[PDB]
RNA sequence: UGUCAACCGAGCGUUGAUCCGAGGAUGUCCGAAUGGGGAAACCCGGCACGAGUGAUGUCGUGUCACCAGGCGCUGAAUAUAUAGGCGUCUGGGGGGAACGCGGGGAAGUGAAACAUCUCAGUACCCGUAGGAAGAGAAAACAAAAUGUGAUUCCGUGAGUAGUGGCGAGCGAAAGCGGAGGAUGGCUAAACCGUAUGCAUGUGAUACCGGGUAGGGGUUGUGUGUGCGGGGUUGUGGGACCUAUCUUUCCGGCUCUACCUGGCUGGAGGGCAGUGAGAAAAUGUUGUGGUUAGCGGAAAUGGCUUGGGAUGGCCUGCCGUAGACGGUGAGAGCCCGGUACGUGAAAACCCGACGUCUGUCUUGAUGGUGUUCCCGAGUAGCAGCGGGCCCGUGGAAUCUGCUGUGAAUCUGCCGGGACCACCCGGUAAGCCUGAAUACUUCCCAGUGACCGAUAGCGGAUUAGUACCGUGAGGGAAUGGUGAAAAGUACCCC
RNA sequence: CCUGCAUCCGGUGAAGCCGCCGAGUGAUCGAGUGGUGGAGGGUGUGGGAGUGAGAAUGCAGGCAUGAGUAGCGAUUAGGCAAGUGAGAACCUUGCCCGCCGAAAGACCAAGGGUUCCUGGGCCAGGCCAGUCCGCCCAGGGUGAGUCGGGACCUAAGGCGAGGCCGACAGGCGUAGUCGAUGGACAACGGGUUGAUAUUCCCGUACCCGUGUAUGUGCGUCCAUGAUGGUAGUCAAGCGAUGGGGU
RNA sequence: AUAUCCUGAGAGGUGAUGCAUAGCCGAGUGAGGCGAAUUCGGUGAUCCUAUGCUGCCGAGAAAAGCCUCUAGCGAGGACAUA
């Protein structure tokens, strides 16, 4: 849950205000889940972490 | 390329009442390379000498400490070994008493 | 025949010692440690070739990690095939004082308190290479001037325009003047060829510019991929037809033989070359400098005090050399050397002079109307955060994440919301030296800087002794005199 | 005090220190004189200061009183004759007395490294003097097929090829290899020098390996046998990285 | 069945015509030589049989080695003596 194994989009890190306009430390993580992703047209496919862009995009297939 | 010789591993005599006496009773002492070997001591004598050795043994003693208005300093760690020579009891020359 | 620091015994040298300059071998063990093991410098092996014993026991020289990337073989449950497994080559594991790039990233303290702020993007950490790095060829400014013309670094522009519990504080840009010259080059798209596959075929009147004609495969027709031409731009340009001008020879092809228009090979003549625009090697110069050295001028002057003249008085000489040190007391002419001249076996790097490599001349020049192209989850839009003076406020621009999601030249984006009219430009791909930043090391120089409680903690046994089981802390110790001639000898 | 400039002094004695004699309204001065010394100084006018001490329970070094006062670190206690030497209650010899003795004795592992022996002396140390020493100097001294460890095996635990997870840094744990306080494993009595002893010697034992010779002696090549009875295997001898006991 | 096997204290013989010692001679920092008897009773263990036996529950390491089995190699190997 840190990265994209195909466009290796890492987490972001930035600063969260309260409505008091006091600052603190926040992280914000890509969407990513676990998908078995298509690429051979032999018809297996192996465990890899992906992004819901990547996936949306159909740089790993759907099948 | 490097040649191999027995006589490369004994280094020195010892000279002392101790030495004397087992001279007396046929045994010898020599100064041995820190890391030769029984074996290595026997077949080079053997080998050098041309008389039949009976049985060795080796020992070794830490070095000294000496003052020095410098520091502390150490001399050198040597080990000896015991050769008995056999009943063939062939008196070594070489020695010089 | 190094040195602390005398002393003895031993020796070499005119047949060139010692010394210094350049290159070359050996180089025990640990230390990324990598034959295996482990509490640093300590234990135990395999394999091959050699040495030794009547044979084991023994000994010498090689070789015996891991990971990643190529290449070859092999193909499980399981069939296609994959994972996986073997053989062989290429690379990497650590260290370094400062200098850079991209991230993460704190608390003391001011506001006489303090949440916002500031301290500060500081200390520190992480991943990273170099001798420099990064950035870089306008989707740039300005405003009716017929302006500038890549980037970087300094000085102004000003403590002003702004911003802030409008407190404490924080802080630009444009233009202008300087250092440099390369206002440079590449790459995907529009279309033909070629190794292919996936396909299907009316498998025959379609593939080839016209005419004579032979046939049914340069597949008849589509798709994705590798390979060579033609193109690289803003007054838009590029691909197709149509006229004009056309600065070597020959061959094979445009299905085929014959004329017309195109594709491709073999030979002049220019073009450059270690180069960013393509890369590899091989044949002949600079008293270019550097790594040592060598030459190098003139008073034993006289008189005086003196232990000692390098002190005082009087006479000389050199000066392309009166910088600086030593010598028994302040030395141009005593010594070391200074001005100046020379000078290298080997090696270094620079520059210049020579085989070889490769694009083009099958091609270039100025026009015309029509059909296709100009960088995809991008631009824009909506929500949540950063840093620009802008502390969400009307919020321009850049950017991180999540949803939605566009077009190809009367297209698109920019001139601090926005509309209309004007003006500038062509992002979503990549390289590019010169102007700049720094010294762990070496060479040469300087001090109205310190002289032993000062000066680096360290002028001597120095990061030693010592303290602390650890990170760590951290001490004081120079002057005899010209030479030791360091007081023979006698006496208590 | 250091400096630019122009001057003067100095082995016929320059700088500090200790006196005498004097002098200015002050911080002080003396090119006025005496002893010590041996190597650079003064005046005039400019420029620059780490430029002026008595106190912060200041710091580095040296030294005052209390002071020749307290103590001289237990629960046993010494005395005598002789010797050594300059020195003796504290050293050596001999004779009495006392104390300890589940230790105030004889040993192992851990712990220190030369304190062990021989020879030299007593400016440093021993709470006093020392001929003495756990002071120092110079030399010498440590002997295993069988004792403790390694080459044999393992635990609580550590590392960790692959791998999982994690923005990076990093946390986990498989196969394996490390890790005695355990398991198995083969020697006892006596003698010996100034220092070594299940180690050397004497006497007698035990456990693994290699070579040669000899005797039992069994098969490969013949072939009886047992068979499952022409033919095909075979039970010799080794025997596990595997199974089962212990 | 004290059948058979294993184990096994203690006793007995061997190791030992050896070693050592009370003592006797000379000989003194000390060494050398010679060298007797060595039978019977009591007491009695925290040591052996003993990883025994009897009771109790809170219910009590692994590997290696040794034996055996085949799988599998196999024509030289096993035993004894020197
Ligand atoms: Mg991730
Ligand atoms: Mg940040
Ligand atoms: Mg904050
Ligand atoms: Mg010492
Ligand atoms: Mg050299
Ligand atoms: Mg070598
Ligand atoms: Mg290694
Ligand atoms: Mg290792
Ligand atoms: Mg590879
Ligand atoms: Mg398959
Ligand atoms: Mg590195
Ligand atoms: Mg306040
Ligand atoms: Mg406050
Ligand atoms: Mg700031
Ligand atoms: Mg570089
Ligand atoms: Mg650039
Ligand atoms: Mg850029
Ligand atoms: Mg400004
Ligand atoms: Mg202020
Ligand atoms: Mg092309
Ligand atoms: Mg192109
Ligand atoms: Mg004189
Ligand atoms: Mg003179
Ligand atoms: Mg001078
Ligand atoms: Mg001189
Ligand atoms: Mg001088
Ligand atoms: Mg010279
Ligand atoms: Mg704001
Ligand atoms: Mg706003
Ligand atoms: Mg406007
Ligand atoms: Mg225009
Ligand atoms: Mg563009
Ligand atoms: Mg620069
Ligand atoms: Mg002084
Ligand atoms: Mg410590
Ligand atoms: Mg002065
Ligand atoms: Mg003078
Ligand atoms: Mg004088
Ligand atoms: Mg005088
Ligand atoms: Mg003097
Ligand atoms: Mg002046
Ligand atoms: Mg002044
Ligand atoms: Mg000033
Ligand atoms: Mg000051
Ligand atoms: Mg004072
Ligand atoms: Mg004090
Ligand atoms: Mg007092
Ligand atoms: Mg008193
Ligand atoms: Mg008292
Ligand atoms: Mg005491
Ligand atoms: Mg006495
Ligand atoms: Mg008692
Ligand atoms: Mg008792
Ligand atoms: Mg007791
Ligand atoms: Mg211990
Ligand atoms: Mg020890
Ligand atoms: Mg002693
Ligand atoms: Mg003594
Ligand atoms: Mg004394
Ligand atoms: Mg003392
Ligand atoms: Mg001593
Ligand atoms: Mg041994
Ligand atoms: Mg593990
Ligand atoms: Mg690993
Ligand atoms: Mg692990
Ligand atoms: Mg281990
Ligand atoms: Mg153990
Ligand atoms: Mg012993
Ligand atoms: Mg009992
Ligand atoms: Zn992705």
């Amino acid at each position: 849950a840190a990265v994209c194994d195909i466009c290796g989009k890492g987490p972001g890190f930035g600063k969260s205000v309260s409505h008091s306009h006091r600052r603190t430390s926040r992280r914000w993580n890509p969407n990513i889940q676990p998908v078995r992703a298509v690429t051979r047209p032999g018809g297996n496919k192996q465990r890899i972490n992906a992004c819901t862009s990547c996936i949306k995009a159909g740089k790993v297939s759907r099948a | 390329a490097t040649i191999t010789d027995p006589r490369d591993i004994i280094l020195a005599p010892v000279i002392s009442e101790k030495s004397y006496g087992l001279i007396e009773d046929n045994v010898y002492t020599f100064v041995v390379h820190p890391d030769s070997n029984k074996t290595q001591i026997k077949i080079a004598i053997e080998k050098i000498f041309d008389v039949k050795v009976d049985s060795v043994n080796t020992a070794n003693r830490q070095g000294k400490r000496k003052r020095t208005r410098t520091g502390f300093g150490k001399r050198k760690s040597t080990k000896r070994a015991i050769v008995k020579l056999a009943a063939g009891s062939k008196p070594i020359d070489l020695f010089g008493a």
